[PDB]
RNA sequence: CGACUCUUAGCGGUGGAUCACUCGGCUCGUGCGUCGAUGAAGAACGCAGCUAGCUGCGAGAAUUAAUGUGAAUUGCAGGACACAUUGAUCAUCGACACUUCGAACGCACUUGCGGCCCCGGGUUCCUCCCGGGGCUACGCCUGUCUGAGCGUCGCUU
RNA sequence: CGCGACCUCAGAUCAGACGUGGCGACCCGCUGAAUUUAAGCAUAUUAGUCAGCGGAGGAAAAGAAACUAACCAGGAUUCCCUCAGUAACGGCGAGUGAACAGGGAAGAGCCCAGCGCCGAAUCCCCGCCCCGCGGGGCGCGGGACAUGUGGCGUACGGAAGACCCGCUCCCCGGCGCCGCUCGUGGGGGGCCCAAGUCCUUCUGAUCGAGGCCCAGCCCGUGGACGGUGUGAGGCCGGUAGCGGCCCCCGGCGCGCGCCCGGGUCUUCCCGGAGUCGGGUUGCUUGGGAAUGCAGCCCAAAGCGGGUGGUAAACUCCAUCUAAGGCUAAAUACCGGCACGAGACCGAUAGUCAACAAGUACCGUAAGGGAAAGUUGAAAAGAACUUUGAAGAGAGAGUUCAAGAGGGCGUGAAACCGUUAAGAGGUAAACGGGUGGGGUCCGCGCAGUCCGCCCGGAGGAUUCAACCCGGCGGCGGGUCCGGCCGUGUCGGCGGCCCGGCGGAUCUUUCCCGCCCCCGGGGUCGGCGGGGGACCGUCCCCCGGACCGGCGACCGGCCGCCGC
RNA sequence: GGCGACGUCGGCUACCCACCCGACCCGUCUUGAAACACGGACCAAGGAGUCUAACACGUGCGCGAGUCGGGGGCUCGCACGAAAGCCGCCGUGGCGCAAUGAAGGUGAAGGCCGGCGCGCUCGCCGGCCGAGGUGGGAUCCCGAGGCCUCUCCAGUCCGCCGAGGGGCACCACCGGCCCGUCUCGCCCGCCGCGCCGGGGAGGUGGAGCACGAGCGCACGUGUUAGGACCCGAAAGAUGGU
RNA sequence: GACCUGGGUAUAGGGGCGAAAGACUAAUCGAACCAUCUAGUAGCUGGUUCCCUCCGAAGUUUCCCUCAGGAUAGCUGGCG
RNA sequence: GUGGAGCCGCCGCAGGUGCAGAUCUUGGUGGUAGUAGCAAAUAUUCAAACGAGAACUUUGAAGGCCGAAGUGGAGAAGGG
């Protein structure tokens, strides 16, 4: 609220003269001449606790959370109950952490990126997308954002050979560079399992870059990647073991309803 | 998508740059595609209508194999008057209702010195963009 | 206005401070600016290096951080009188040069020499046209990069030393203790008194 | 019976809420960062075929030239359509021109009163004779010309 | 008495320059409150801020130590992070409040008076020319400036001269053109992909459906906006080290112009005053027995002076050299000229102002200061008939729509008009409980049950059981072929054609040096490289378990569709 | 078990009307409001606990004796990208890991065993170790005995188990250690024998130690400073007409 | 007539001017008007916007230029 | 039913987040109410004309007023 809406001479009338105790407007002739002037009530009033331009935007995570959130945004796009539950058609598709080789960061045309995305029964993601060319619900149109569209695959590699301009025109597509990702990117909406294409050397640049439990990453100078709580998680198999149910007392399955 | 840090995207403002055109550059705006014929005969796409050339509608209220000639080019109110599509008035008179030249193909140019260099500069930049294709 | 168990506070907010604040909001746009200065800096000059001339080695003051190496300022023109480069050739040598610099110790003066001369070995200067001058042919057959990076000589490189392994003998166990430091500061403070009295029994005849 | 009153509902009126729209603000940021005595900012007055405002201009007045552009401007008229002249319109603008006040500058600010210099005609003109042109503010620097001093001194008488 | 020189000054519409005034977001110099806080109020705080005044510039100011420090010492200024809400100030209350190290951003240094030297070696103006474009000169000749001191070499980091010693011929701009320009230099104009295909809905389509096994077409172009409604392809555009055009810029190479530096020794030279400092009085500061500044008074020295954060005397040490000047960058920017964006506002909002807004209007004035967006896709803005003096109607007419008729999208409420229904002496309205009437909905109207199993009465088709053909899954097994998990090693294998890590070791390795008598001593090391050892990760044979959601083949069992 | 067709059956709402009973007009300060207390004719829209800084505690997350890049730097010229990614000889620094005193400064390990000096109210050498002791203390461990279709022989298991044991966190208590001061005292040391250093034993003062729990981020409540939930004076000051 | 009036002129805010009433100074005067500092301060008034569930007060102690207000203890809730 | 071009559900995120009052602000409309009022300075009447239309216009006749310090005839200031 640019300077303030304190642009006006105004003093208030005070004493008695049957009207309220606001400041009124100076002068007479015109109409603004003895109207309610500045104060959180008043036609052109000034707003209650006008916004300023120093309220704290901007918010910090340490790096070890980021880096938390973006191994189990990886985890979670190879299962496929999860990355097909946010909505991607992976019916028709190969193995889940799809990996085609390192020829195809050297396509230069979008006739061969479609072909791919056809030949990896991918095809029928971005067909999902094209359903999704809906407007704004809003004023958010008038804000020069009018048409929604559902984010689909996304596809990441390493050593761009013209990768980023072959893809780039299909619609609802992401290009992320595997040394440097993005949690905004691979968790749309915080919500965990986008749906990606690998390549090799992007694919293989992985081990090298977050370690495995053995080995720390070698390109990440003093981070591992981190524990768990849970070893075996299938507690379907935890509770039938028979080292649980020899211990067990009985089900105890009457009911005893009230009596009257 | 657009790049170019130095173009709009606001809906605001190119409406603004719409309206409030220069009136040469409102030619530009004013353009119409050349038919299927015609675009094969000079291998140019569209180009800005002038005042005597022969023309249909191919969208409207009023369309369909209707050959006749533009006699009036508003540029003001981004329209053309063709001399046979019209409407009787409530008086008896008869008036030109005017159209927008996006729903309009024309069917026979009217050739001048300049317009001779019009379509060869708009036909000789189409091989470049071909000759791009190595 | 106090209440239960908490901090008695002073915040400085009894002046007008909202016409008087600073938001760090060109702070991304002035960091691609001054890279943006710094590429068209790199690419303008040369292949003489980036990010400057080559500064000393110097050790930090005040009993906190004199334990460190620092990068200084210029050379201390008594180090370039020893390396045998006049003190206004030495700017266009890229050298830095600190005429107000004082050298009092004999180690720090000799380690800067030795940066000196190790720097005049690895540099090739090129003549405008081929004359060359203390100088022979091809340019260190075209000096195998272009321009280095934040640092020549790598100005910190504060090292320690092996030490490696030694035997606790006698007169190394059994002396050096807490009594040496007690009495060695209460002579620091007593020196001055006791060489007062030394006088009152010589004017005592 | 009718009328009045009251409450509902339909329709109609009054009024302009809501919703949908947006050539406008607002914030942030980037790039440059440029007035004036060679008359600025600002003000007044005037300018269009019909034209009050707004906008744009200065007696060349709703714009001239030039370049670029390539058939319009348009509320109605009128007019040259001429473009292998020069070519409508629009933009750019580097050429020209730019009334009166204003630091405002002959002096005053009362459209008041001059002074010299020159030019076209009237006394073929000095001594205050029509129109037009030029010049006439203050402070100050360097140089010039004029010259003041019982200031300092010389050569003299 | 006259004339001359100079020195102090006058005059001029003298020849030629300059300055004034505006804007003022940021910057510099001054000046300066009070509200407020202290629960009162004087000091304090607000605040060295607002208002006031004066100067700029695209930046300004500051800036190369009369500095910090107190130890192994740093090294102009400015900005940032910390120091630090710390030292300190304070009716020691409320409150206020720096710096130095350290890490960065950026980095650049110089000139003068003096003291000496050079025959004033210097500068300005006028006149004609070398010879010139877009005009400034080095050349020539006259008038001045100036010895009361122009210029060169010199600046405290020392300097100069004379020696002696070993090098070396340079830099600068101007002119013409060629070759580039890292986002691929800038400005300007005009150009560059692909459906308007078939059916269909509509006032009108940009809707909806469709294009063979080549996925209907283009995509380095699926931003955006305008088009009779929601458009990758109809149209501007957007994409692309797209192309061509016009003008302009920073830098190679012919002619001018300028050109002896360094080292060692010897001698000589070497510095800014009514300023420092002191007293006192004001203001200011965190600066406290006075941080800074200023007035008045007193007023220096030259192994001197300043500073060393408790007044003073004595003493030692450290550090700098003041009273002259210039200087880029990092930094600031709520004005200006252009831009771009937004989890911003959506016409009582957002600028006071989306509109003929700083406008109409108000006030003698300084000044105050509004309200006011929307027909339609297209005016196609209701010709004509008829009543009336006309406003105003009734027909007709346009249009999808006048239920869009010129402040016309949508058209709420309050309030009013009428119609329909009901009611009415304890003002009305309300809560609870029924009743009556009405609007309407559902069933459909003495016509309502639904599927399961069985035996009835016929009707019509084909499988099941059974077995064979067949691909496919389920489960268990030798884990047989492939398999990885974890301790145990070994081949020290890959360690020298293996990764990294170690404040492990090795004074016999390899490089430039210190400690003593040309050589040398491990004679103790320095700066660096090397190669052993340990810790963890890469294969091969054996061995251990499980073959774990890591699996295929064989056979088995029991399903499954054909 | 029974009853009923083209006008009847069921149904209730912001429908209307009637009756019987109940029922004063809201908001608001207040011991007390239907008040002869105040505000309110009606309708529409606008309209009041925000944001920044600091602190406290609670809770959620990451790492953990450490933690944290916030300020810089690097990465083709990329819409979204003012994002994200990385550095580590960029961890400087911040807070934490140590306290105490005005300061100079000093600065947190004990018990046992075996012996010896007048085993002298005092201590010394060497080993073993190692955060002392008491009372409670979840959990865990041991557990005689106890519980099964015929009797004597053996196995897993489970439930019951008096009693006994090691005892978490934590509470109370006792002892110990470090710093400041006090009293009483004797002994030892030497880059130099002193208006020198160190030690002892008792008592008190401390925001201490006694095997570390902090840091960063986020959210919530609270308090404060700011216009500070909104509106409200009589004033005071500066500059002008 | 110490008369009444026009126009010109002078005096400007802690100032003016007053045959004096604290009169007048542009409908404003026991200190004008205009803009700003300024959203000045208020222990004092008035207001403070959805639903349901669960728990549920106090007007007393001590100190205060304290008595229309706070700090403090009590009573309360939430988390454990 | 009107209307004519956009909108909503779920999972997280963020607020200029919900009105009956503030002698609230702005806009609108009621009851009062077809009421109070259209009452200072003596006064109008007849015919005709023009007109859709005459208590009020013009014309004519009458009766009256201002009564020369005017309800007359000219200006200054101010208006424009
Ligand atoms: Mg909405
Ligand atoms: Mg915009
Ligand atoms: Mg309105
Ligand atoms: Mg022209
Ligand atoms: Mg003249
Ligand atoms: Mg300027
Ligand atoms: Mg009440
Ligand atoms: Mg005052």
């Amino acid at each position: 609220s640019e300077l303030a809406g304190h642009q006006t001479s105004a003093e208030s009338w005070g004493t008695g003269r049957a009207v309220a105790r606001i400041p009124r407007v100076r002068g007479g002739g015109t109409h603004r001449s003895g109207q309610g002037a500045f104060g959180n009530m008043c036609r052109g009033g000034r707003m209650f606790a006008p916004t300023k331009t120093w309220r704290r935007w901007h918010r910090r995570v340490n790096t070890t959370q980021k880096r938390y959130a973006i191994c189990s945004a990886l985890a979670a796009s190879a299962l496929p109950a999860l990355v097909m539950s946010k909505g991607h058609r992976i019916e028709e598709v190969p193995e889940l952490p799809l990996v085609v080789e390192d020829k195809v960061e050297g396509y230069k045309k979008t006739k061969e990126a479609v072909l791919l995305l056809k030949k990896l029964k991918a095809w029928n993601d971005i067909k999902k997308v094209y359903a999704s060319q809906r407007m704004r619900a809003g004023k958010g149109k008038m804000r020069n954002r009018r048409r929604i569209q559902r984010r689909g695959p996304c596809i990441i590699y390493n050593e761009d050979n013209g990768i980023i301009k072959a893809f780039r025109n299909i619609p609802g597509i992401t290009l992320l560079n595997v040394s440097k990702l993005n949690i905004l990117k691979l968790a749309p909406g915080g919500h965990v399992g986008r749906f990606c294409i690998w390549t090799e050397s992007a694919f293989r640049k992985l081990d090298e870059l977050y370690g495995t439990w053995r080995k720390a990453a070698s390109l990440k100078s003093n981070y591992n990647l981190p524990m768990h709580k849970m070893i075996n998680t299938d507690l379907s198999r935890i509770l039938k073991s028979p080292e649980i149910q020899r211990a067990l007392r009985a089900p105890r399955k009457k009911i005893h309803r009230r009596v009257l | 998508m657009k790049f170019n840090p130095f173009v709009t995207s606001d809906r605001s403002k190119n409406r603004k740059r719409h309206f409030n055109a220069p009136s040469h550059i409102r030619r530009k705006i004013m353009s119409s595609p050349l038919s299927k014929e015609l675009r094969q005969k000079y291998n140019v796409r569209s180009m800005p209508i002038r005042k005597d050339d022969e023309v249909q509608v191919v969208r409207g209220h009023y369309k369909g194999q209707q050959i006749g000639k533009v006699v009036q080019v508003y540029r003001k109110k981004y329209v053309i008057y063709i001399e046979r599509v019209q409407r009787e008035k409530a008086n008896g008179t008869t008036v030109h209702v005017g159209i927008h030249p996006s729903k309009v193909v024309i069917t026979r140019l009217k050739l001048d010195k300049d317009r001779k260099k019009i379509l060869e500069r708009k036909a000789k930049s189409r091989q470049v963009g071909k000759e791009k294709g190595k | 206005a106090p209440s239960r168990n908490g901090m008695v506070l002073k915040p400085h907010f009894h002046k007008d401070w909202q016409r008087r604040v600073a938001t760090w909001f060109n702070q991304p746009a002035r960091k691609i600016r001054r890279r943006k200065a710094r590429q068209a800096k790199a690419r303008r000059i040369a292949p003489r290096p980036a990010s400057g001339p080559i500064r000393p080695i110097v050790r930090c003051p005040t009993v906190r951080y004199h334990t460190k190496v620092r990068a200084g300022r210029g050379f201390s023109l008594e180090e370039l009188r020893v390396a045998g480069i006049h003190k206004k050739v030495a700017r266009t040598i890229g050298i830095s040069v600190d005429p107000r610099r004082r050298n009092k110790s004999t180690e720090s003066l000799q380690a800067n020499v030795q940066r000196l001369k190790e720097y005049r070995s690895k540099l090739i200067l090129f003549p405008r046209k081929p004359s060359a001058p203390k100088k022979g042919d091809s340019s260190a057959e075209e000096l195998k990069l272009a321009t280095q990076l934040t640092g020549p000589v790598m100005p910190v490189r504060n090292v320690y030393k092996k030490e490696k392994a030694r035997v606790i003998t006698e007169e190394e166990k059994n002396f050096k203790a807490f009594a040496s430091l007690r009495m060695a500061r209460a002579n620091a403070r007593l020196f001055g008194i006791r060489a007062k009295r030394a006088k009152e029994a010589a004017e005592q005849d």
